[PDB]
């Protein structure tokens, strides 16, 4: 029941991760790169900095984790291998995390409402700060998934025990690049 | 119409997902607590003022020293929780919560919200503490804790329960208003 559980909330919380990167990308990215709108002269040619390697941690997701992590549907106490498998895909994070500050200030300074506009123009709940959280926040939650089914798997968990080191070196190794 | 961004932090003991996943669905979650509460929104009425209440949740990253103030800046509201019947929840509030809060946001309201309010009266948690010389965090010592910080308000709630849950939502907003 318990390891159930987690294992569907891993698999669901990952289908909506990546609904929301993808929203992310063909709203506040495509606006951006479309030339479709007044992009400020403060942000201009700088959505990689707004951006990130985010393009690149949803094609991960997109079209490989979300599709792997399906598989081990039947065997949560097996899911921690995923992890394993893919460790050095999870090093685009620390990319990621390192060029956040970046973001956040270059958003503050230079880009006034437009941002707020395209938000209120697509009628989104999420503002792109709040999207642009998100890879933060998922890279910091499989080490607690991993974790709770640790607390229900048997004997049968050196294929946690494992996937888990790896989603706890990680989020520490983006935290350490931090300046 | 006023948007406000409301981060939760505290130690993973104050039950953060579970308070805030029990505020959202109106239900403690019960049979399974999820791990994941993802960033949420929604309209409330506060003295017939209508306001679009974001919440953030911060679990998982309470090791990563870094990583958690990205979630900061722009933040209107924090709620810094601890486990009323965790002493060590407590104390950390004094000794890393509050200091990174104010070293970011050094404008930002604060609610001292004391979590697991359904376990202060409970017989097994109050023995399983005084068995580590320990007892649960009473309300002069939250009311102590938030004046050493400059907290808004202390309250007390239950995610179980759900009293005073409503409640910390209600003055999260009435700090930014
Ligand atoms: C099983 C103990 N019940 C709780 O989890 N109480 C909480 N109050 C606030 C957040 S969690």
């Amino acid at each position: 029941r318990k390891k159930e559980f987690i294992m569907a909330e891993l698999l669901q919380t990952e289908k909506a991760y990546v609904r929301d990167l993808h929203e992310c990308l063909e709203t506040y990215l495509w606006e951006m790169t479309s030339g479709v709108e007044e992009i400020p002269p403060g942000i201009l040619n700088k959505e990689h900095i707004i951006f990130g390697n985010i393009q690149e941690i949803y094609d991960f997701h997109n079209n490989i984790f979300l599709k792997e992590l399906e598989k081990y549907e039947q065997l949560p106490e097996d899911v921690g291998h995923c992890f394993v498998t893919w460790a050095d895909k999870f090093q685009m994070y620390v990319t990621y995390c390192k060029n956040k500050p970046d973001s956040n200030q270059l958003i503050l300074e230079h880009a006034g409402t437009f941002f707020d506009e395209i938000q209120q123009r697509h009628g989104l709940a999420n503002s792109i700060s709040s999207y642009l959280i998100k890879p933060v926040q998922r890279v910091t939650k499989y080490q607690l998934l991993l974790k709770e089914l640790l607390t229900c798997c048997e004997e049968g968990k050196g294929e946690l025990k494992d996937g888990l080191e790896v989603m706890l070196s990680v989020p520490k190794k983006a935290n350490d690049a931090m300046h | 119409m006023q948007a406000i961004k409301c981060v939760v932090v505290g130690d993973g003991a104050v039950g953060k997902t579970c308070l805030l996943i029990s505020y959202t669905t109106n239900a403690f979650p019960g049979e399974y607590i999820p791990t994941v509460f993802d960033n949420y929104s929604a309209n409330v009425m506060v003295d017939g003022k209508p306001v679009n209440l974001g919440l953030w949740d911060t679990a998982g990253q309470e090791d990563y020293d870094r990583l958690r103030p990205l979630s900061y800046p722009q933040t209107d509201v924090f709620l810094i929780c601890f486990s009323l019947v965790s002493p060590a929840s407590f104390e950390n509030v004094r000794a890393k919560w509050y200091p990174e809060v104010r070293h970011h946001c050094p404008n930002t309201p604060i609610i001292l919200v004391g979590t697991k309010l359904d376990l202060r009266d409970d017989k097994d948690t109050i023995e399983k503490l005084k068995e580590k010389k320990l007892t649960p965090i009473t309300y002069p010592q939250g009311l102590a804790m938030a004046k050493e910080i400059g907290a808004v308000k202390y309250l007390e709630c239950s995610a179980l329960t759900q009293r005073g849950l409503k409640t910390v939502f209600d003055e999260a907003i009435r700090a930014v208003l």
